[PDB]
């Protein structure tokens, strides 16, 4: 039903970030949890896929290497982990689920990542 | 889910699936209605057609009535078992069954009233009488008789409904050599050893193609008994030449008569398709006779050179017109 | 002692369970999500239609009324449980003759997952029926279908969906490949609402698209077709005097001719029209035909009966030596040409 | 890898008339095409699930047309709170998206 | 009324025995036959068996199942069955043979308030019937179809045609194409077997072959060869090619008839009549060669003109013998 | 009433019945007694190496449960209480596909004695294994066999007996003799232990003599094969001369003894030796082929005052009619006898 | 010694829960297998399969069935199957099985005394066996039978042939009037399926195609119809309808041959080396009729010496053509 995500962040070049999505109303372990990337003025790009039945992780080719995320059963929330960041990934990043006919039905408000000084 | 099981636990209480309803009141009129997916080959050797139907059949039964909130009741094919089912059996089929995977596809519907349908899938092999004079010509009325088996008039009466009979695609169905022309339905009461039934009656109206059958008896043997006028272009004395174009040509029609026997059934009656053998091999065999009564009259042939595709040539107009 | 607390459970799971009734039956919509693993895609009888499959056919919904607490979290339990409780009645739109196998116990299994998640897979060998356009013949590509839904429950009731993402539901083995004739390209899948008369129902298709191999039929058919056609064709190069000699060559070439006529449609239906290799044997007949016809027109315009010793003996015809250039360049361009529009579609 | 191409890039219509919006596929994707908006600064929504489908809550004035390669976004009357830009999705495999096509009003 | 008929056939079921006969220990029960031939599939020669599909009918008395208050016939559903006392008839040439079960099982019972049962089934079968093929094709066959008690001698059960001639209907309906149903015998026996005497009813059909069919794909493709044969008596005696291409064509044509005809029949030791007629065509074609043989040997007309007037001769005399022995 | 004296007995009989255990399973043997009635014996499929039989497979053993006092001396059962009471496994060792006919009930006799003695009488349609050796193809004779035991009980549980005298305990029907191939003419039995993997298992067996009738092979293989090797030997009477004469007749009937090779080993199995129908066939064509043979010699040998009657010729219309009579002679008195 | 065997065996089946293997929620069960051939009855090349007639046994350790005071191996009549569990082992490459039901169904069972259960049963099964025809008739087949469970994975069960080698019995004294088989291997093995790890036993037998049927029916005419056009060199020049009527017979017989011996055969792409030897003697055979053509262009418009040479060259290359052809494929 609601889907929450946590406030923006500002963050150096070469760090790492922990960014979450908290959902409410809906457990996770029935349906997947889709993560895309949305550039300013640029369309969508999905990064990586969860199935936490069985913990089933597979990522985008060009994204291999650059995110992790880990879900936890118990806190109805799951993490980014992005290691190698760069200064060119300034972007807002969704929260979505898996829809009816594969469509991501529900969406989170965003976060708004700022690689900057 | 509480709600719908002490339903169905009052309605089976009590309920005797052995009886009819209103076994002793009324006759119980059952609306049947069949929607065809495929009509399957027309074998003519065998004398049968294979249909896939969905066969459904509406009832009235007063014990099933319940009063809620819920008004239809979607049900699986468990409860078939428990409730009383009309024995409809198809007085034509020599074989037929329903199909049980990965459920036994069979559908029950209760509705508040009492109004009960119950749909299931079936594949009836069914007996056609295909007539096979003016083979391959042909025109059939395949039909599909089905009944109550032990119900008599006085117990069961089976009605169609206004939108009943229904075919589909139309387009993907199995008919090879045929062509779905019509569909009519009736009903009727028959009169048997134990009592009067009544019989629906779905009467689908097939007509043959050609087909097939034209490029391989038709095309084949005319073109082998041009092949046998083509021996009086040939010169008289080249007497083992034309008596070797004269006993290959009448081998092999008799070979293709055979050959195109193997299509038909073991009928006794003449065929359009074996008239058509027959007058191509009196051709060829007068044609031997006519080459030889000139090889002793020089110990003419042009004549016989046009008479003999001149007297095919007009019966082929005779043939073909008087049977299409 | 040890068993006796599994017991308990599976009974628990069974008191006041009422299995003619889905779950979520005045609540929600029952999703049921499916996955097909292909064993062995087995051989196509084009003469009946049909080919036959053979499927891991999974299926996986989720059941409130069976929710548990205990030792183990998914209970890989017996075949006879999965009759005890409600299981979807999934069945093939186009099937024809379909069989679970029952050797030695039923081919079933059923796995309850400790939060009520469900699994239940089956061996099922299906004869669906894969309609043909047999125009091509037998340089043809066809798209087999294969279309399951449920039977008794409408689109507001049952809905069908893939556990995985739909590329990657419906996966083939690379040992089961019993296809002898053709060869298998590669699987896609749909889904779709059907209308019925009862309601509206929810229909999974997924198409097997397969691509004939003419390896059979070029050492069956058209080899011996074109060795026909050399066989008429070298009656040319005899002389006008042996007549006895060249109607050999006119008539045993056209008479094996029209029994590999007959025995080329054998193993095709009915087919109403006419495939692409009737259009060669068609050709072909009209070359060994022809070749007679030469034969008749040069036997007419001999005019002596005797042959060359060395008395004016018959000199060559300009028709026997117009034939022996022609007859094999007009074969040879019906033979470029119609290989090129057909092996290139 | 499957690369979906939205045409064209923009446009300028004014209030109640027609638009037919363009997505075509690289290779066979079903009837799995997603189609969602983004207002600006606000969060995505789901127009059409699955091809020729409409969500619950949209308007009837948002259709879809499926086939195996293109699929269209046809709207019958531009209205004044559809200022957003309209993003064409893909399910049958791993999903991917468009470019979007943004629109404005006079 | 319905709440009636359930405490009426409550009543019937509680405390009945199944696995006791009616009136067990004193007399035997009479149940009368009643089979109505429905369709007569495939008489197939090659496998000596005929397709039955007949709505077979029986009918006894049982005192247990009697009731008073209704006087309509009771007829229940076909599940009844599994719950009531039927006999345990059998046919004793059957092969393969199967009760039709779409929608349920084809099987009615109806009982009547003087307690006779009517138990009814729709049976197809696949009875033995084996064929004397000396006389093909102009032969005449006769099936038999058996019906027996299995596990009750006569002191326990006793058969008899139900109504007499009329227990059997629909038998000459039966359209054949290459058969004919002359007539069919109601015969009824007791046969006697090592563990006992057992009543016996056997239905029996006369069928005739219809040669119509064999006129017009044996017998004149035959004769006719013969004809082609008489061609080389005519044809000068120098065309030796022309003479020996016709003679060893019309041997070989009728070797490879013979063949084509004993492959779709069962392998039979006997000579059937079909093949006194193609070996006795081939002995008159093989004479046409070897009349030829005895005249290239004369030579490297007198000879040549006798066998154009003794052919047609003995060959229409052997025609006479023929079609006057097997008609 | 009458009746209900007799639900009291079979009421009683089956109260604390155990059908799971033989009689006398702690104590001693269970003697089973066998009869074998064949109605007919159905047609021996010579491709498949097999053979259909119809039999009343009669069994009859002794259970000390089973015992009545009453006012019956045996009691006449339906099939329904058959499946209540111990029954022996019997199963056919060469059987490939058997079934136990239930048309319009199942074919089973249940004959409950007094003392205890019981009868089971059930009718099959078994279709054994018949191993075949086709050397002496078609003047083969084999002695299909018919074997049958427990399949469960070893020796030491369950034993088998013939009822009758051990000759005429397998009794043949004279009016059912579907054998059309064939013609049975004798029956002989036996009795031997088998020790398989979990024990030793009495096997009972019976062995029915068959002889082939030749008479359908001499008509379709046999005659059209001495014919055309007559019909060959024809052109030794002809001209010289004819060269397009002698040479179909020897083209043509080397091309039928290919053709009537191929047809005649149609029905035969694919047996890995030759048969005598072919070492028939062989010398048959080595007849035929001979005599095209000898046309090539006679053609190169002439020169054309004319020809001349070639004397290979005149020696071939003696010694090639009688060394095939010879033959036929040897051949018809070697695989015969 | 009655009583006493009853009020066991019912003390055993009560409180038998039959939808629990033995030993549930701990270690997997060990089930021995104990195959006898008894029969492979048709090999057949167009359904590419081979009916197998067997006595598959099954052999576990069940501690609940562990009856003790009765010092007897306890046979009991086969319908209690029904109330037992037994494993669910289903062959993978199963087309039709089925167990056979005369006079009744053909069962076993034998409670040992620690426990361990005898399960026996007579199946008759139709297992797929994809077939390698590119060296056919000269071709080796290996035809194997995947014995599996389906719904237990490897931590429920294991499965191990009983007796190593021993486990496979009978094989020796099976006789395939077509075949012969040479070697037997058994293989225990593991598949990995999307479900999880399943065990998997593989009983495999190597089949040798016997070459005398072929050779008299297929070789033997196929080597001669080509001496018959050899035939046609001794003839002389003059006689166009001798030779000629000699050779279309003898190609048109090596065509009706190769048509009529590829009908029993499934419709297979590739070139069987059948193929290759019956249109190897197709192009000797053409080859034979158009040396007369050129022979009858030569002499008539424009000799003894091509007719004197090819009745040299012609059993030359042919003898050396099946030198190559039986030294390459046997
Ligand atoms: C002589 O012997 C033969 C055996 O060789 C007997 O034939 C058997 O008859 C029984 C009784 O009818 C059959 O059992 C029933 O089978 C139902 C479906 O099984 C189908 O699957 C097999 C798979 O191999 C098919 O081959 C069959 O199709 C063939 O047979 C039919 C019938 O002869 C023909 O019409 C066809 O043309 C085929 O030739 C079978 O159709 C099965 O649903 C049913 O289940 C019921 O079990 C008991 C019975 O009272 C009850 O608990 C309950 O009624 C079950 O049904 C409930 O549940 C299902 C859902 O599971 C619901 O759909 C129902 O509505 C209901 O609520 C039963 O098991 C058996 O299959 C059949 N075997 C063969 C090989 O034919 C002859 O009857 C016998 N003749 C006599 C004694 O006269
Ligand atoms: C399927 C073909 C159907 C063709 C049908 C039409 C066939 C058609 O029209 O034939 C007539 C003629 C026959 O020529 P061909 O050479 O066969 O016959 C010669 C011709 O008859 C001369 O007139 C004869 O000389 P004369 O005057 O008696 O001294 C000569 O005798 P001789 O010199 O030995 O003494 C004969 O050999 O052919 C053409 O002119 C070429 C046509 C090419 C047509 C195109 C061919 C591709
Ligand atoms: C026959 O069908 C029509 C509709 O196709 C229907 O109106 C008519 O009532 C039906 N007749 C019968 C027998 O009820």
């Amino acid at each position: 039903v609601q889907l929450q995500q946590s406030g923006a962040e500002l963050v150096k070049p070469g760090a790492s970030v922990k960014l979450s999505c908290t959902a409410s109303g809906f457990n996770i372990k029935d349906t997947y949890m889709y993560w895309v990337k949305q550039r300013p003025e640029q369309g969508l790009e999905w990064i990586g896929r969860i199935d936490p039945a069985n913990g089933d992780t597979k990522y985008d080719p060009k994204f291999q290497g650059k995110a992790t995320i880990t879900t936890d059963t118990f806190s109805n929330t799951a993490y980014l982990q992005l290691s190698s960041l760069t200064s060119e990934d300034t972007a807002v990043y969704y929260c979505a689920r898996k829809g009816l006919r594969w469509a991501m039905d529900y969406w989170g408000q965003g976060t708004s990542v700022t690689v900057s000084t | 889910e509480g709600d719908v099981t002490v339903i169905l636990n009052n309605l089976l209480e009590g309920y005797d699936n052995k009886l009819r309803p209103d076994i002793g009141v009324k006759p119980t009129l059952i609306h049947t209605d069949m929607y065809v997916n495929s009509i399957g080959p027309v074998n003519a050797i065998n004398m049968e057609y294979t249909i896939d139907i969905f066969f459904a059949q509406t009832w009235y039964d007063r014990r099933l009535k319940f009063n809620s909130t819920i008004k239809v009741l979607r049900l699986n094919s468990n409860m078939v078992g428990k409730i009383w089912i009309p024995d409809t059996f198809f007085r034509n089929s020599k074989k037929a069954d329903a199909h049980w995977i990965t459920t036994p596809n069979r559908m029950l519907r209760i509705w508040n009233d009492g109004r009960v349908l119950y749909t299931l899938r079936l594949t009836i092999d069914a007996e056609c009488q295909l007539q096979l004079h003016n083979f391959p010509m042909d025109e059939h009325s395949c039909p599909l008789e089905f009944s109550s088996y032990g119900y008599p008039r006085e117990e069961i009466v089976y009605q169609w409904k206004r939108s009943s009979v229904e075919v589909g695609d139309t387009r993907s169905w199995r008919l090879y050599q045929f062509s779905f022309v019509g569909l009519r339905n009736t009903t009727e009461v028959v009169k048997t050893t134990s009592g009067d039934y009544v019989v629906m009656s779905v009467y689908f109206d097939l007509s043959r193609r050609m087909g097939y059958f034209t490029i391989q008896t038709y095309i084949p043997c005319t073109l082998i008994v041009v092949l046998s006028w083509v021996s009086f272009w040939i010169n008289k004395d080249a007497v083992p030449a034309r008596t070797s174009l004269g006993i290959t040509t009448v081998l092999t029609m008799t070979t293709l008569s055979t050959i195109a026997r193997k299509s038909l059934p073991k009928v006794s009656y003449v065929t359009a398709m074996d008239l058509f053998v027959s007058v191509c091999f009196i051709f060829v065999f007068s044609a031997l006779v006519e080459y030889g009564t000139l090889h002793y009259f020089v110990s003419m042939d042009s004549y016989a050179r046009i008479f003999f595709p001149t007297a095919f040539c007009l019966f082929n107009l005779v043939y073909w017109v008087s049977y299409l | 002692d040890n068993t006796t607390v599994f017991t308990r459970i599976l009974d628990r799971l069974l008191d006041g369970y009422d299995n003619r009734l889905r779950p979520g039956l005045g609540e929600r919509v029952t999703e049921v999500k499916t996955d097909i693993f292909v064993t062995s895609f087995g051989p196509v009888s084009d003469h009946d239609m049909e080919y036959t499959i053979d499927v891991f056919f999974r299926q996986s919904w989720k059941d409130e009324r069976l929710k548990f607490k205990g030792p183990m979290t998914v209970l890989r339990l017996n075949n006879l449980m999965a009759s005890k409780i409600w299981t979807p009645d999934t069945f093939f739109h186009n099937g024809k003759k379909s069989v679970a196998h029952n050797m030695t116990m039923p081919n079933k299994l059923l796995r309850i997952t400790e939060d009520g998640t469900l699994l239940y897979t089956m061996r099922l060998t299906v004869r669906a029926e894969c309609p043909m356009h047999l125009e091509d013949f037998p340089m043809d590509a066809h798209a087999c279908p294969l279309k399951f839904g449920s039977y008794a429950y409408t689109r507001a009731e049952v809905v069908y969906e893939w556990t995985r993402e739909p590329a990657r539901s419906v996966v083939v083995a690379e040992d089961g490949s019993r296809l002898n004739q053709y060869d298998l390209l590669g699987q896609t899948v749909d889904s779709g609402i059907v209308q019925s008369s009862t309601g509206e129902y929810v229909v999974m298709t997924t198409h097997f698209h397969l691509k004939r191999k003419i390896g059979y039929f070029v050492i069956q058919t058209y080899l011996p077709c074109i060795m026909t056609v050399i066989l008429s064709q070298v009656s040319f190069w005899l002389n006008r005097e042996s007549v006895p000699a060249r109607t050999v060559f006119g008539v045993t070439t056209v008479l094996t001719m029209t029994t590999l006529s007959i025995s080329a449609r054998n193993s095709l239906p009915k087919v109403a029209y006419a495939t692409a290799m009737d259009w060669f044997i068609a050709v072909c007949y009209a070359f060994v035909f022809s070749a007679l016809i030469e034969f008749a027109t040069v036997n007419y315009f001999t005019k002596r009966g005797y042959a060359w010793d060395g008395k004016t003996f018959n000199s060559v015809s300009k028709i026997d030596r117009l034939s022996r250039i022609a007859f094999p360049l007009l074969f040879g361009i019906f033979n470029l040409v119609y290989w090129a529009t057909y092996l290139n579609r | 890898n499957i690369v979906m191409t939205q045409s064209p890039k923009s446009m300028s219509m004014s209030v109640g008339e027609r638009v037919t919006l363009s997505c075509k596929a690289s290779e066979y994707v079903g009837t799995y095409v997603s189609w969602y908006q983004q207002k600006p600064e606000q969060s995505p929504k789901l127009l059409i699930y699955g091809a020729s489908n409409r969500y619950t809550g949209v308007p009837d004035r948002f259709t879809g047309s499926g086939s195996a390669t293109d699929f269209t976004l046809t709207i019958g009357s531009v209205q004044a709170e559809d200022l957003a830009d309209y993003h064409c999705g893909q399910s049958y495999s791993y999903p991917t998206f468009g470019a979007g096509t943004k629109l404005e009003l006079k | 009324n319905m709440s009636l008929v359930k405490e009426t056939v409550d009543r019937l079921l509680k405390g009945y025995d199944i696995r006791l006969r009616p009136d067990f220990g004193g007399p035997p029960v009479a149940v009368g036959m009643n089979i109505d031939i429905a369709s007569i599939d495939m008489v197939s020669e090659v496998n000596m068996d005929y397709t039955l599909t007949m709505y077979f009918q029986q009918a006894w008395r049982d005192k247990r199942l009697s009731y008073n208050v209704i006087p309509l016939n009771l007829t229940l559903d076909n599940r009844v069955a599994d719950q009531l006392w039927v006999p345990d008839t059998y046919f004793l040439n059957d092969k393969k043979s199967f009760v039709h079960g779409v929608t349920v099982k084809n099987r009615m019972i109806r009982l009547h308030p003087d307690g006779t049962v009517l138990y009814g089934l729709r049976i197809t079968t696949t009875a033995a019937c084996m064929m004397d093929l000396r006389r093909y094709p102009l032969d005449e066959q006769n099936c038999t179809l058996e019906i027996e008690s299995y596990g009750y001698t006569t002191d326990d059960i006793e058969f008899y045609w139900r109504g007499d001639d009329n227990a059997v209907t629909g038998v000459t309906k039966i359209e054949l194409p290459q058969f004919s149903i002359v007539d069919y015998k109601l015969i009824t026996k007791k046969v006697v077997f090592s563990t006992g005497s057992y009543p016996r009813l056997s239905l029996s059909f006369k069928l005739k072959r219809n040669i119509g069919y064999f006129i017009l794909q044996t017998y004149m493709p035959s004769i006719l060869i013969t004809i082609l044969s008489w061609v080389s008596f005519w044809i000068n005696y120098d065309a030796s090619a022309a003479r020996v291409a016709l003679g060893i064509t019309t041997v070989l044509t009728m070797t490879t008839i013979n063949t084509h005809l004993r492959e779709t029949l069962p392998k039979i030791p006997y000579v059937k009549a079909i093949d006194m007629y193609l070996m006795g065509c081939f002995v008159f074609v093989f004479m046409a060669l070897l009349e030829y043989a005895l005249v290239n040997y004369i030579f490297f007309n007198a000879i040549d003109r006798w066998s154009r007037i003794f052919f047609p001769v003995v060959f229409s005399f052997f025609n006479i013998v023929y079609w006057l022995y097997y008609v």
